[PDB]
C-alpha cells in the first residue's frame, strides 16, 4: 500500500499569504493520478486538484498543484476566509486508493483571552442523583487553554470532559467548554467550585467560581 | 448535475450486519467507477475499495478484504456497502464517490453509521442558568446540558431559530458510560436577561424526541 506523508499537520497563517503544503509518496506514482481534496468541518470532502496540475471545475485561479515521482505540493497564494480547511493529498494509481493523514489550515489572529463563565447544576439535574457543573471558555485565540476544576480546592481528575468550537467564521475565535461531573451525594458534601483557566492572553489564571446555596 | 444521493443513518450493536447505499445519477452509472470511503469521528479519509457496475468489477483495500461487501444495481443505479458483522470502530462517517481519471470528482453527503452496545437514549435537558457568576460587564452567558444520549446527532435551536448571534453549539463528548453529552450556549446583554424568555430547543431525531427548555436566571 502506497503510505502518502503530508506537511505540515498543522498551519496557522493569515489571510492574503500564502500556504504551501507538501506530500511524500512511498513509492513513485505518476503525477496523471495525483490528486488534493478540501473538507470543511460538517461537510463532504470536495476535489480540487487533480493530474496534480489540473484544476477541478469552478476552483478558483489562486489555487495550485505541481510534482511528480515522490514529491507532490499544492500551493494557495492569496489566502481567502473560505481557503481555511483541512486538505488531504490522494494518489490514485495503484488499484489501492490512499490519503494523506491531511493538513488543517486555521486563521492567525491578535490574542484575545477567554471570556469564562461557570454554570452550577440545575434543580431538574439534581432531582435525579446527579450534579455537573459546566465551565465556558468563551471567544479566545489561539485555540491552546487548559482548564482546571476544583471542588473545595481539590483538583479534580478524571471526572471532567471538554470540547471545542471550530474556529468562528466572523471574528475566527475558538470557544470551548468543559463539564465537571459528580453525583448528588458529592455535590452536596461541598461548598467551593471553581473553574481555573489559563490561557496566553492571560497573565496569571483566571479562577470563576461559585458556592453551592448561596 | 452529478449527484450521490446516500442513505439515512445508521445505528447498530456490535456483530449486527449493515447494508448501507448510493444512488447516483445525473450521469450514466455504467460508465464510472463509485469509491466508498471512511470517516472515523476526528480523522482522516480512508478509501475501503472501488466498484466498476457496468462489469461488478470489485477491488478493494487490502484492510477491508473480507470484512466488508462492495455491490451495485446498475439498473437502478445504486451502490452499496455491507457488513456481516460490525464492530465498535466500524462508527464513522461513510462517503460514496464517483471515481474517474480526475479522482474522487463527485461525493455524497456521507452516512453516519454508529456502532455501540450502547442503546438509543432520548437527552436530558437541563438549563445552564445565567447568574452573576455567569456575566463579563454587560454581557451575560445561558445555555442548555444536552446530556446522556445515543447515537448522535442532536440539534439544537434558540427561540425556535430567532435568535442566532453568539450561540456556540459545542460538539459532544462520548462518556464513559457510552452516552454522549452536549452543551449549547448564547451569549447576550444582561439587561436583555430580565426583559425576554429564553428557550433551547433540542431534537434528537434517532430516539424521535422533541424538548424546548427554558432558561431562566436563578
Ligand atoms: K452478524
Amino acid at each position: 500500500e502506497i503510505v502518502l506523508t503530508q506537511s505540515p499537520g498543522t498551519l496557522s497563517l493569515s489571510p492574503g499569504e500564502r500556504a504551501t503544503l507538501s506530500c511524500r509518496a512511498s513509492q513513485s506514482v505518476s503525477s496523471s493520478f495525483f490528486a488534493w481534496y478540501q473538507q470543511k468541518p460538517g461537510q463532504a470532502p470536495r476535489l480540487l486538484i487533480y493530474g496534480a496540475s489540473s484544476r477541478a471545475t469552478g476552483i478558483p485561479d489562486r489555487l495550485s498543484g505541481s510534482g511528480s515521482g515522490t514529491d507532490f505540493t499544492l500551493t494557495i497564494t492569496r489566502l481567502e476566509p473560505e481557503d481555511f480547511a483541512v486538505y488531504y493529498c490522494q494518489q490514485y494509481d495503484s488499484s489501492a486508493i490512499t490519503f494523506g493523514q491531511g493538513t488543517r489550515l486555521e486563521i492567525k489572529r491578535t490574542v484575545a483571552a477567554p471570556s469564562v463563565f461557570i454554570f452550577p447544576p440545575s434543580d431538574e439535574q439534581l432531582k435525579s442523583g446527579t450534579a455537573s457543573v459546566v465551565c465556558l471558555l468563551n471567544n479566545f485565540y489561539p485555540r491552546e487553554a487548559k482548564v482546571q476544576w476544583k471542588v473545595d480546592n481539590a483538583l479534580q481528575s478524571g471526572n471532567s470532559q471538554e470540547s471545542v468550537t471550530e474556529q468562528d467564521s466572523k471574528d475566527s475565535t475558538y470557544s470551548l467548554s468543559s463539564t465537571l461531573t459528580l453525583s448528588k451525594a458529592d455535590y452536596e458534601k461541598h461548598k467551593v467550585y471553581a473553574c481555573e483557566v489559563t490561557h496566553q492572553g492571560l497573565s496569571s489564571p483566571v479562577t470563576k467560581s461559585f458556592n453551592r446555596g448561596e | 448535475e452529478v449527484q450521490l444521493v446516500q442513505s439515512g443513518a445508521e445505528v447498530k450493536k456490535p456483530g449486527e450486519s449493515l447494508k448501507i447505499s448510493c444512488k447516483g445519477s445525473g450521469y450514466i452509472f455504467t460508465n464510472y467507477w463509485i469509491a466508498w470511503v471512511r470517516q472515523m469521528p476526528g480523522k482522516g479519509l480512508e478509501s475501503m475499495g472501488i466498484i466498476y457496475p457496468g462489469d461488478s468489477d470489485i477491488r478493494y483495500s487490502p484492510s477491508f478484504q473480507g470484512q466488508v461487501t462492495i455491490s451495485a444495481d446498475k439498473s437502478i443505479t445504486t451502490a452499496y456497502l455491507q457488513w456481516s458483522s460490525l464492530k465498535a470502530s466500524d462508527t464513522a462517517m461513510y462517503y460514496c464517490a464517483r471515481h474517474d481519471i480526475e479522482g474522487f470528482d463527485y461525493w455524497g453527503r456521507g452516512t453516519l453509521v454508529t456502532v455501540s452496545s450502547a442503546s438509543t437514549k432520548g437527552p436530558s435537558v437541563f438549563p445552564l442558568a445565567p447568574s452573576s457568576k455567569s456575566t463579563s460587564g454587560g454581557t451575560a452567558a445561558l445555555g442548555c446540558l444536552v446530556k446522556d444520549y445515543f447515537p448522535e446527532p442532536v440539534t439544537v435551536s434558540w427561540n425556535s431559530g430567532a435568535l442566532t448571534s453568539g450561540v456556540h453549539t459545542f460538539p459532544a463528548v462520548l462518556q464513559s458510560s457510552g452516552l454522549y453529552s452536549l452543551s449549547s450556549v448564547v451569549t447576550v446583554p444582561s439587561s436583555s436577561l430580565g426583559t425576554q424568555t429564553y428557550i433551547c430547543n433540542v431534537n434528537h431525531k434517532p430516539s424521535n424526541t422533541k424538548v424546548d427548555k427554558r432558561v431562566e436566571p436563578k
